[PDB]
């Protein structure tokens, strides 16, 4: 019994959006439902309530005026309207059922929404080569270094998926130079080293960038 | 003193007032002696076998006559005894209309109008018609011609068709164009009629139970009556019917009333005719009347006589009432003529001579006679000439006792009636199957009957004609105009031929009903549940009643609307000293199953008709009751009559420039044909009313009444089945006379029928008042608008003409097209029984309601049947302990339209019109309610309408039209107060308007804001009301709502005072927060004499004692609110200790006990009594360990008279005399609560609050303190 | 604006344990004689997790260790017996009245025994060389705490400004974490130097450790 919030992306300041939670799994015409954002790695916050017959609004002074809700319940579609965007309005979006009179209960998965006046630019993938004055123990590690990206998110996985336990993936750095960066390191044996072989597999999905990169000595 | 000579049939001819006379006939007829009683009136003393030549035998017809009550006996009158008596019974019957005043008028009326003259083929001249003559034959051989006006016969082969005959001509119809000829009556004083009356029983109660019989005056009046209109050639047409339909199972299979026969008997059966109808037949007759004048004017020579042209003339003048002027040209008065019209037509009625009488008739032609009976109203003994059969000083001059033909047994002999008991019918069947008679079935007019102009436009002018009911008043009136001599004479006339030569004036050609037909059908009909109950019928020793039919197929086929407990009862089983027994236990298990009764239109309902008839509508089982709320008395109605009024025709007036007075006086003309309009238009709804709806009740009514009689007799043979098994032997010891039985429950049956008729009364009323009468209130109130329009514009456009007077005038046709005109049924009926039932209507406010919002039955509905449809939204929430109780939340899905039906709701309505609804507004808790007004009831389309609103502390009344413009009332109160009269408490709004006033806002009965709204409008009608929390910003709010009305008046202080007593409840107790106090549920208490305190124990156990300690604390919400604590002290629970009452609510003059809460442990709240003084302390004693101490309280929410009251316990020793009502003493210690007697001598003398006076608090989520 | 004032600010604490969280209201959160207060459990990267609706009321399929209370301006979210899956900011939200709010938030840590990490370095890629810069990797595996000095040396001459710190969140299995130190160097400076190392004090390391290479 879920909901799909859709919409979003890398959108100029000064910008519009239209954001689209589709819901089914329970009659929607019934329920009075909520916006809720939340700026990366920040607090939680109301951006709008709609009533059930789609008539009534709230929306925190934040956004007032700036943004609209609004809902075709014959569709079980909610929607919220976004115009001349600042980058403050920089967060994933929920959007989510309200129980009478109890609580906000069900939630989606949450599309992501970027506000920024810089063009969309795929990361650089570097390896990080094992060092070759290991040993030891054990235990030898290697990775990547996905460089100069934006905007957020890139994903790693290594050899398909199939290597997971050992791994880590750092967040995201804002360097400099209005970029992103981050590493992706793992712990194998120095063992099996010339033989297993490690790939470094890289998506930005905002580019189209897939990278597969084989880490070695 | 009208018949002169006493005659005796074997007195010899004389050739003046005895003779053998001849008579109009085809070809040669042999002479047959007759009595000339008065002058211009005969009798022949014969059975009539000569006038129709083609009824030869006097033996019943080979195939019968369409007729439910028929006589046949070819020895009647043959021999000379029976001709002596028939000849007195004639005289004598005379001498009885004669001797009443109406009757004087008749008779005068008829021998006054001679048959015109008539014949001749050539304009100058005058001639007599020689049908309207007869041949006397003298003693020596020669004969005399005489004119004549009226001949008695006797009847022909069905002796009881009484007729009004003629002979016709080969162009002229003689009767319906003025002219008049010779009526005669075939007739008999020598049977009546058998029919059943069921209105009387609530007049005069001890009345009889089978048939009476019908006064044999008032057949001869009714006879003469025809003959009248017949005689002055004004009666309708006989091809003009009164059509019915035929084809469904329950129409009648046919029947013909003709508009003459209507007009004829009178009353209310004369009022089927629609008023266009009438006027056409009078314009129609005037003009007939308005040739004779000019035929006269014409005629120069006269024949056939030795009398003057001028004298004869002069006949006419007088017969038609004709105006001379000074040369001898004779005109018609239109007004002289109306009223010789209206005398004839209209006060000349079987109805009106019933009223002289002063005897038991049948009320409409539809009440079908039954049988037939032989009198003998010859010797005084039996029937006088002044009191009829119901003799003065005796037995029979009490209630209608002499036509009780039980009771006056020696004077009614029961005869055959001819045609068989399913001669005519139809079949009615099931997918078993049963006959009906056909004069069993139910009357349905067409449509077709019905017409009017109420569409047509008129011209007022300053010329146009200003009009100008039949009561007793009124016929003195004409009675004393009425000049009683210079009676036209006899005068000598040239011999016609020895045999006058004449046919009978030729009657349609009316066609033989289609016989039964075949209904195959889906449900049981009403028919089917009455056959059930009839027998069998009956000797050896069937009935065994029972429910559930298929009784049908047996017997004992014999159905009850009783209960097993009765069915039981008398299908064992008893003797026989315990049949004595059996009996008396049966007249009472009747009187409580028959004297059953039981909303505020219909107020007494009678619970079983469903079952007797199943009602019908008739989906089972008998909760009857409900579906009657539910949707009016429509569920009784066999077929929903159409009511088409049409958009009334408009008026438009005519300019007279520079001209001051012929411009008012066509506004006064205005205004006073509008009057007559809303006569129009009612008077129409009356007519269609009357004749399809009024009808169905009546036969229930009838078929009410035979079922009562079908289940007597049923019992009655069981009974008797019984007995009969017996001593018996002795049998001669326990005497017991079925007399007695039969009389105890025909007494029995009556004081259920009184019941009856009142419930299906209040039914009849109730369909004309809230289902006819609106939907041409509506029309109405549309030309009235359209009508000022027209005449304001009327006063601007001619003003300087009026200089001197507008505002004068603009006032006059503001105040009288601002009035709604009051519907008096007295204006169109003349009714008793039904004008109280309506006066008993109308005195109740409620029912005049255009909505009225009720829970009935698991819907809420609209009682006042005005509502097309109401749309409850997903989450409106009923209280499931009162459903009437709306809660609505800040849902947009909490809502609930109420859609008004189309042709019953016009543009003026809330022009002057009111609102009330009891509403229970939760505190408001939040600051985003300090500043925001919320819609909850909303009647507006496009920015105009009216809406209730809310606010912090507000109720809102709004009108707004019609592009402006609002005016605007409040209620306001504090939420900074200690106890709020307001605060989550139930409340009583009403709302009045006036359009040239104010909107007033009432709180609980009490006027609170008033402003003009006369500033406008106008406003817009808007089909839509619709209760929705609308704008509130508040996420968690929510009101609840009750008795939704509306009404389309301004309700005065009185009534909206008593409104508010009505609907309060007062035999309930109620909670602080104003709803039912139940029982086992967890109270803080609080006493109003004291409400900074609340209730504690010092000690549990006898030792201890409970008593009000203080201070209360507050609760607050930092600029919201801050009250008085509510949820403090010790709690109180009102534990049931003998109720019935299958519920939970506590009710005035329960006895019950009271627990008291101490840290989670109940106690029960006693004392001891004989503790010396009149101030008994109270405990908390620990539940068993009472013992027999004082602790049964009687709840109370009165006193005694019934004012109301807030001293809620009064307590009683367990002997049941009082000890005191529940207070507190002290001026001494230490506020400990007592039991003290001085409050109930106090509450006696007055009506304040006292340290009884408790209130019931509750937790409520709209108060919300936390505890 | 009724402003939700929460703490403590964040809160470390070992599985088993109680978890007092407190949430505070300038203004009442009470209407209707229910205190509309609820918390929320909000694991990374994923939708908040309704707890306990209308302050006192625990959720459908939520478990007992997790309880409700209080009433007005006043609540507070306590776990009967924590987890370590039981590491996340924990939200309150009153839905009483507009403007909705919810509190900023507190950080359950999970505590363990003190874990020494394996310090890993990287020397910048031959590809990444010819690109424009030079970027220097150190790499701290699987530690406890989070607290650490990291100073870049190159000839042991201190560097500083030129770099930042990443970490991962609490990996848990072990409830421990990761972190990378991302020194950027230019082509020109980084070729103009031999000896390239990290040091790392740490509460499990008994003295500093160092990781160095020189190119080639
Ligand atoms: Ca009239
Ligand atoms: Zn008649």
């Amino acid at each position: 019994v879920q909901l799909q919030e859709s919409g979003g992306g890398l959108v100029q300041p000064g910008g519009s959006l239209r954001l689209s939670c589709a819901a089914s799994g329970f009659t929607f015409s019934d329920h009075y439902m909520y916006w809720v954002r939340q700026a990366p790695g920040k607090g939680l916050e109301w951006v709008a309530t709609i009533s059930d017959g789609g008539s009534y609004t709230y929306y925190s002074d934040s956004v007032e005026g700036r943004f609209t809700t609004s809902r075709d319940n014959s569709k079980n579609t909610l929607y919220l309207q976004m115009n001349s965007l600042r980058a403050e309005d920089t967060a994933i979006y929920y959007c989510s059922r309200y129980r009478y009179d109890d609580a906000m209960d069900y939630w989606g998965q949450g599309t992501l929404v970027t506000v920024s006046s810089a063009s969309t630019k795929g990361p650089s993938v570097f390896p990080l080569a094992p060092s070759s004055k290991s040993t030891s123990g054990g235990t030898a590690a290697l990775g990547c270094l996905v460089k100069d990206y934006f905007p957020e998110p890139v994903t790693v996985s290594w050899n398909s998926g199939a290597l997971t336990s050992g791994v880590h993936t750092f967040p995201a750095v804002l360097q400099s130079s209005g970029l992103y960066s981050l590493s992706s390191v793992v712990t194998v044996p120095s063992s099996s080293l010339g033989t297993q072989t490690y790939i470094c597999n890289v998506n930005h999905k905002p580019s189209n960038t897939k990278v597969d990169k084989k880490v070695e000595p | 003193p009208f018949v002169n000579k006493q005659f005796n049939y074997k007195d010899p001819v004389n050739g003046v007032d005895i003779a053998y006379i001849k008579i109009p006939n085809v070809g040669q007829m042999q002479p047959v002696k007759a009595f000339k009683i008065h002058n211009k009136i005969w009798v022949i003393p014969e059975r009539d076998t000569f006038t129709n030549p083609e009824e030869g035998d006097l033996n019943p017809p080979p195939e019968a006559k369409q007729v439910p009550v028929s006589y046949y006996d070819s020895t009647y009158l043959s021999t000379d005894n029976e001709k002596d008596n028939y000849l007195k019974g004639v005289t004598k019957l005379f001498e009885r209309i004669y001797s009443t005043d109406l009757g004087r008028m008749l008779l005068t009326s008829i021998v006054r109008g001679i048959p015109f003259w008539g014949g001749s083929t050539i304009d100058t001249e005058l001639k007599v018609i020689d049908t309207n003559c007869i041949n006397v034959i003298q003693p020596d051989g020669s004969y005399r011609s005489e004119e004549l006006n009226l001949v008695i016969i006797g009847p022909s082969a069905d002796i009881i068709q009484f007729e009004c005959k003629s002979f016709g001509h080969e162009v002229l119809n003689l009767t319906r164009n003025g002219y008049g000829s010779t009526q005669y009556i075939r007739f008999s004083p020598d049977f009546t009629f058998g029919f059943e009356e069921s209105l009387e029983v609530d007049t005069n109660p001890l009345l009889g139970a089978g048939k009476f019989a019908t006064d044999p005056a008032v057949t001869l009046a009714h006879e003469l009556i025809h003959a009248g209109h017949r005689l002055y050639g004004i009666a309708i047409n006989p091809n003009r019917v009164f059509k019915v339909n035929t084809n469904a199972y329950y129409e009648m299979s046919g029947l013909e009333v003709s508009f003459e026969e209507l007009r004829t008997f009178g009353g209310h059966d004369a009022k089927f005719i629609d008023s266009l109808q009438e006027n056409e037949f009078r314009l129609y007759y005037y003009n007939k009347f308005k040739d004779i004048a000019s035929t006269l004017n014409k005629a120069k020579s006269i024949v056939g006589t030795t009398a003057s042209l001028q004298y004869m003339k002069n006949v006419f003048k007088e017969k038609y009432l004709l105006s001379e002027d000074t040369s001898g040209k004779f005109s018609v008065d239109k007004l002289k003529f109306d009223k010789l019209y209206k005398m004839l037509t209209e006060i000349y009625t079987e109805d009106n001579f019933v009223k002289f009488f002063k005897v038991l008739n049948r009320k409409t032609y539809l009440n079908f006679d039954k049988a037939v009976f032989k009198i003998n109203i010859v010797p005084k003994v039996n029937y006088t000439i002044y009191d009829g059969f119901n003799l003065r000083n005796t037995n029979l001059a009490a209630n209608f006792n002499g036509q009780n033909t039980e009771i006056n047994n020696m004077n009614f002999t029961k005869l055959k009636n001819f045609t068989g008991l399913f001669e005519f019918y139809k079949l009615l069947c099931v997918r078993l199957c049963i006959k009906v008679n056909n004069w069993d079935l139910f009357f349905s007019p067409s449509e077709d009957n019905f017409t009017n102009d109420l569409n047509k436009g008129e011209e007022i002018t300053s010329d146009t004609n200003i009009e100008a009911n039949i009561s007793l008043d009124l016929i003195q009136q004409y009675y004393l105009t009425f000049n009683f001599d210079n009676e036209p004479e006899n005068i000598s006339i040239e011999n016609l031929s020895s045999d006058i030569i004449g046919q009978l004036e030729l009657m349609p050609n009316i066609e033989r009903f289609p016989n039964g037909k075949k209904y195959e059908l889906d449900k049981y009909t009403m028919f089917h549940y009455l056959r059930a109950q009839e027998f069998e019928h009956g000797k050896s020793r069937i009935a065994l009643t029972n429910s559930v039919n298929e009784a049908l197929l047996n017997p004992s086929r014999v159905y009850t609307f009783f209960s097993s407990d009765y069915v039981k009862k008398v299908n064992k089983a008893t003797e026989a000293a315990m049949f004595l027994g059996w009996v008396e236990q049966l007249v009472y298990d009747f009187t409580d199953e028959t004297s059953e009764v039981s909303i505020a239109d219909i107020t007494i309902i009678i619970p079983y008709i469903g079952p007797a008839l199943n009602i019908g509508n008739m989906l089972y089982k008998d909760d009857f009751v409900g579906a009657l709320i539910f949707s009016g008395a429509v569920i009784l109605l066999e077929f929903i009559p159409e009511i088409a009024i049409p958009v009334l025709g408009t008026f438009a007036l005519v300019s007279y420039i520079a001209n001051k007075v012929l411009t008012v006086q066509t506004i006064d003309n205005a205004l006073s044909k509008r009057n007559e309009k809303w006569d129009e238009v009612y008077k129409y709804i009356v007519t269609n009313w009357l004749a399809k709806v009024n009808t169905q009740i009546d036969l229930i009514r009838k078929k009410m009444k035979e079922a009562l009689e079908n289940q007597a007799e049923a019992t009655k043979a069981i009974i008797n089945y019984q007995y009969n098994q017996y001593t018996e032997e002795e049998k001669n010891n326990i005497n017991f006379n079925i007399d007695d039985l039969s009389s105890k429950l025909n007494e029995s049956i009556n004081k259920a029928m009184i019941n009856i008729n009142k419930f299906l009364n209040q039914c009849s009323v109730s369909y004309l008042m809230n289902s006819m009468i609106p939907y041409g209130v509506k029309r109405l109130e549309d030309f009235d608008a359209s009508l000022k329009d027209a005449l304001l514009k009327y006063i601007y456009d001619n003003r300087g003409t009026l200089i001197g007077q507008v505002d004068r005038l603009k006032d006059k046709v503001n105040n009288t097209l601002s009035t709604d005109i009051p519907f008096q049924l007295s204006k169109y009926v003349d009714n008793q029984r039904l004008l109280s039932t309506f006066t008993e209507y109308i005195k109740n406010i409620i029912n005049t309601s255009i909505l009225n919002l009720r829970y009935e039955s698991n819907h809420l509905i609209d009682l006042s049947r005005y509502a097309s449809k109401i749309n409850i939204g997903s989450k409106v929430n009923f209280d499931p302990i009162d459903k009437n109780q709306i809660q609505l939340f800040n849902l947009e899905s909490s809502k609930i339209e109420v859609i008004l039906k189309n042709a019953i709701v016009y543009n003026s309505m809330y022009e002057n019109f009111s609102t009330s609804f009891w509403i229970r507004i939760p505190k408001y808790f939040n600051s985003i309610s300090l500043n925001n007004e919320y819609t909850i009831i909303n009647c507006m389309e496009n920015n105009s309408g009216w809406k209730v609103s809310l606010n912090y502390g507000e109720i809102i009344w709004t009108l707004q039209d019609t592009q402006e413009i609002k005016q605007r009332v409040v209620f306001k109160y504090s939420q900074m107060i200690n106890i709020s009269d307001y605060i989550n408490r139930w409340i009583f709004v009403t709302i009045t308007n006036n359009r040239l006033n104010n909107s007033k806002i009432y709180i609980n009965g009490r006027l609170i804001d008033q402003k003009p709204i006369s500033n406008l409008g106008n406003i817009h009608a808007s089909n839509n009301i619709m209760f929705k929390l609308d704008g509130c910003r508040d996420t968690h709010r929510y009101i609840w709502i009750k008795y939704f009305n509306l009404f389309d008046k301004e309700l005065n202080e009185k009534e909206i005072k008593d409104l508010y007593d009505n609907q309060s409840n007062s035999g309930i107790l109620k909670d602080f927060w104003g709803d039912y106090l139940q029982y086992d549920k967890p109270y803080y208490m609080l006493n109003l004499y004291d409400p900074n305190k609340y209730v504690d124990v010092n000690n549990v156990g006898i030792r201890g004692y409970m008593y009000l300690k203080g201070p209360r604390g507050s609760v607050m919400t930092t600029n919201i609110y801050l009250n008085s604590s509510l949820y403090r002290g010790t709690k109180f629970i009102i534990k049931k200790y003998a109720s019935g009452n299958k519920d939970n609510i506590v009710r005035n003059n329960d006895r019950v006990y009271i627990n008291v809460v101490v840290k989670n442990k109940e106690y029960r709240l006693a004392t001891n009594a004989s503790q010396a003084g009149v101030e008994k302390i109270l405990s908390a004693l620990e539940i068993p360990d009472v013992g027999n101490l004082s602790q049964v309280v009687v709840m109370k929410s009165k006193n005694d008279q019934g004012i109301t009251n807030k001293c809620k316990m009064n307590l009683q020793d367990n002997n049941g005399n009082d000890i005191g009502f529940i207070g507190f003493h002290q001026f001494n210690n230490i506020a400990k609560l007592v039991a003290s007697n001085w409050y109930n001598r106090q509450i006696e003398r007055s009506s304040r609050t006292l340290g009884c006076s408790w209130e019931f608090i509750p937790v409520d989520d709209g108060w919300g303190e936390r505890p | 604006e009724i402003v939700l004032t929460q703490s403590p600010a964040t809160l470390s604490l070992s599985p088993g344990e109680r978890a007092t969280i407190s949430c505070r209201a300038s203004e009442s959160v009470d209407s209707y004689g229910h205190s509309f207060m609820q918390w929320y459990q909000q694991k990374p990267g994923q939708a908040p997790r309704l707890l306990i609706y209308r302050a006192s009321n625990l959720e459908p399929g939520i478990p007992a260790r997790f309880s409700g209370s209080g009433s007005g301006t006043d609540f507070t979210l306590t776990i009967s017996s924590l987890e370590p899956e039981d590491f996340a900011v924990y939200y309150c939200q009153q839905g009483n009245e507009v403007p909705f709010t919810f509190g900023q938030g507190t950080k359950v840590e999970i505590k363990r025994t003190v874990a020494a990490p394996s310090v890993f370095i990287f020397p910048p890629s031959d590809e990444q060389l010819k690109s424009g810069t030079a970027s220097v990797v150190c790499l701290l595996n699987n530690f406890y705490p989070r607290e650490a000095k990291v100073q870049w040396k190159v000839d042991n001459a201190l560097q500083s400004g030129n770099s930042q710190e990443s970490v991962t969140e609490q990996d848990s299995k072990d409830s421990t974490y990761s972190l990378s130190s991302t020194l950027t160097l230019s082509k020109a400076d980084y070729e103009k130097h031999k000896v390239y190392a990290c040091e790392v004090t740490h509460q499990g390391l008994s003295s500093p450790v160092t990781k160095s290479f020189n190119r080639g």
